[PDB]
Formats: structure tokens, C-alpha cells, sequence
């Protein structure tokens, strides 16, 4: 295959698209601890929680 | 987990190497004939004079 | 029969009986022949 | 304790993990095998599973080249429970226990 | 294989030829050396050895 | 008495002889084999290396898969002086008599 | 082997033995492959 020919540019858009969707995975369940990436996310940003 | 330790493929080289020993001398020097017949009959001449 | 070194061989392939199957053949006819042993020679057993 | 090395000559443990397996004979006469053996594909190592690695390769380097190895492993083939071969691989745990 | 069968025989026993792998792995080791020079040596040695 | 067929599906007794066989997952976890079998290749297999190819093909596909087999053949490996693995298949043989 | 509808089938008439007979035969040799099982659904045991 073309794609796992380079192995380092194919696991360079691999990792770059795990990023983005393990990111709008914690915009639904974001807590601001550094486990959950400092986000704040929509869990307590759609109720009244401070 | 490496993505491709399992679509990575075998594939050979033209290497053969011959091995066994079917050689031919004898054969390959004993000025062959073509007899089309049932046997072959000389004369063989003894003394007795 | 052909060629073969100046060996004459055949080859005929045969008949078939299934849809997949060949089954070759290939074969000559010899015969040495030497006349007259009082030319010839022979030492026997050598310890090799 | 067992102190197992791969037998494969030049090349025990690679960089990639597709440790090829050498080509064996294995009914001590007529047929060949050549397997391959890939590393690490659901986890990496936990402790145990590096023992059981430990005895897969000891299974299949040696014991199936083995003649008296598989001559034992016929004989349990032919017993009186020995179909459908579930049961067969459970009637060898058995023995081995 | 090659018999000898009579004029009227009947087609002897069925053989071919073989061949065989040889594999030869390369890829474990490696024959590898350091030395870890000094940043300061490399000026006293250009005058103090002759 | 054994009853057997290959085990991958659509490919049981192969024209070429070179019977691929399906790869298993072998560690119960993390690993792979992959291997192929070749037919006769150094004879014929004369009507008693049939149930020998029997019993290494279920040896093979049925039992390096299960999970109560590799932990069976693990503690053997871990006995007493089961030490340079042409003895361990000689103290595994003794188990399956 | 022709394509018949793009199967392909071999025709292979056989050897004779006696003089009035043709004795003929027709094959093919097939696989179906399906990869990707991520589109498929099935509705199973449906109370026909």
C-alpha cells in the first residue's frame, strides 16, 4: 500500500486526527482537570455549576 | 501495535541454485545409432584350420 | 521421437478422464552394444 | 524455570516483531511448515504473557519438528472421546495436568 | 524418477522435481561504539602534544 | 477416533498443496502467527502420516488459540528441571503417556 | 476458458473408449468476497 509505504507520514495524519477527535469528545464532557485536557466543555457549561 | 506488522509481505529472489548432480559423460560420447530393428546380428570369427 | 542428444524420446501426452488433470509422458528405447572383447580391459576390486 | 532463546539463528528479536519462523519438517519425513510470528499487536507486555510467549515458541520451534513428540500427540487423538476437536484439545489439557 | 517398464507397459508412478527455502534473518543486532569526548580537551591538545 | 476437517473455510485440501492457513491470535492477547503448510513434498504420506497430519493440524489451528492450553503447556515450563528446550518437549511427552 | 456472462467455464470434452460416444463435461471454479462488513444489516427471524 501507498500509505503505510512512509510510515512516518502516515502516522503524522493519524495522530493529528486522533487530536481532533478526542477533542470534541471532551467538549461534552470536559471537567478542566489535566486528565480531561483543560477543557471546560459543555457537561457543566449547560447547567448551573458556577 | 505496529501498522504494518501484518500487511508487510514474503516475497523471494531469483537465487535457484542447483543442487543435485545428473550429469551424462559416458552417454555423451558413445557415437549414438539409429537401429530400427528387432536385434542386431555380426559375425564373430573363430580359427580351426 | 525427436532429438535428445542423440537419444530419440517420446512424449504422447495421454488421455484425460476429469476436467482438471494433464498427466505427461516421456520415454526412449536403449540398447548398448560391443563387439569384439579383445580390445578391452578390466582391473576389479581396488581399495577405493 | 526455562531459560528459552529464539532458535531462530541470526535474529532472535527483531526491530518490527515479525519474527519469521525457519521451516520445519514436521512429520519427521514429508510436509514443511514456515510460520511467521508477530510481536506486540493488542498491549504490550503484562508480566505473565511474556512466560506464555515463552512456551508458544518452545511448541512450535521444537515439538512439532519432534518425532516422539507427535507420535504421543497421535496416540491421544485415537481415544474414545475424541471427536469434533474441542475435546481433543481438552483431553490433552487433562494429561498435562 | 525414470524406470524401465515394458514396450506394452502401462505408464509408470507420477514424481516431480522440488525445491526448498533457505530464510536467513538479518535484522536483530548491531556492532556499535561511543567515545564522549570533552568540549575543553579539543583546545589543549592543539598546543601541548607535538 | 478423530474426526477432522482444516479449519479455514472455503480452502480445505488445496490443488498446489500449500495449505494457508488462517491466522490465529495465540497469547490469548497480543499476538499473531500466520503460517502456511505445505503437502508432500518428500514422499507421499503412506496411509500412517495421515493422522499424524491429523493431529499437528488441530494442534496447530485448535489448541495454540484456546486459553487452557497455552496455561497448561505455561506450567510445565515453569517445573523442575525443564531447562534447554529439547527437554521440555521430553518432559511433556512423558505427561501425554 | 470462455466467459460465459463473465463466469468462466471450461469446456473439455473427454477421451473416448467405444466408437459411438462423446461423453462430455462443463465447469467452473468460483469464490465470493466481501470486504468491510461496516454497511451491512440484517433483520433475522422475521415471522414469515
Amino acid at each position: 500500500n501507498e500509505e503505510l509505504r512512509n510510515l512516518l507520514e502516515a502516522q503524522m495524519r493519524n495522530a493529528v486526527e486522533e487530536i481532533a477527535t478526542t477533542l470534541n469528545k471532551k467538549l461534552y464532557d470536559g471537567s478542566g482537570a489535566i486528565a480531561d485536557g483543560g477543557l471546560i466543555g459543555l457537561s457543566i457549561a449547560a447547567s448551573g455549576q458556577d | 501495535a505496529k501498522l504494518n506488522l501484518a500487511v508487510l509481505n514474503n516475497v523471494f529472489s531469483e537465487l535457484l541454485t542447483q543442487e543435485i548432480n545428473r550429469s551424462a559423460t559416458f552417454l555423451g560420447l558413445l557415437s549414438k545409432y539409429p537401429e530400427r530393428k528387432s536385434n542386431i546380428q555380426w559375425g564373430v570369427g573363430m580359427g580351426g584350420t | 521421437a525427436f532429438s535428445a542428444n542423440g537419444v530419440y524420446t517420446l512424449m504422447r501426452q495421454l488421455a484425460q478422464t476429469s476436467l482438471y488433470v494433464d498427466n505427461f509422458v516421456v520415454g526412449c528405447i536403449p540398447q548398448l552394444q560391443l563387439t569384439t572383447r579383445k580390445n578391452v580391459g578390466v582391473i576389479k576390486n581396488i581399495k577405493v | 524455570p526455562l531459560v528459552y532463546t529464539p532458535a531462530v539463528r541470526g535474529g532472535a528479536n527483531p526491530a518490527s516483531g515479525s519474527y519469521l519462523l525457519d521451516p520445519q519438517y514436521v512429520n519427521s519425513g514429508v510436509d514443511i511448515l514456515q510460520a511467521t510470528y508477530g510481536y506486540n499487536i493488542n498491549g504490550t507486555a503484562n508480566a505473565d504473557q511474556l512466560l506464555q510467549r515463552d512456551a508458544i515458541l518452545a511448541i512450535l520451534e521444537y515439538a512439532l519438528k519432534d518425532t516422539a513428540f507427535v507420535n504421543a500427540i497421535q496416540a491421544v487423538a485415537a481415544g474414545s472421546g475424541v471427536t469434533t476437536p474441542a475435546s481433543f484439545v481438552s483431553a490433552c489439557v487433562t494429561k498435562l495436568t | 524418477t525414470a524406470t524401465g517398464v515394458a514396450i506394452t507397459g502401462s505408464a509408470p508412478a507420477a514424481s516431480m522435481d522440488a525445491t526448498l527455502p533457505a530464510q536467513l534473518p538479518i535484522s536483530a543486532a548491531s556492532v556499535q561504539s561511543t567515545f564522549t569526548l570533552n568540549l575543553k580537551e579539543i583546545e589543549e591538545s592543539k598546543e601541548q602534544v607535538t
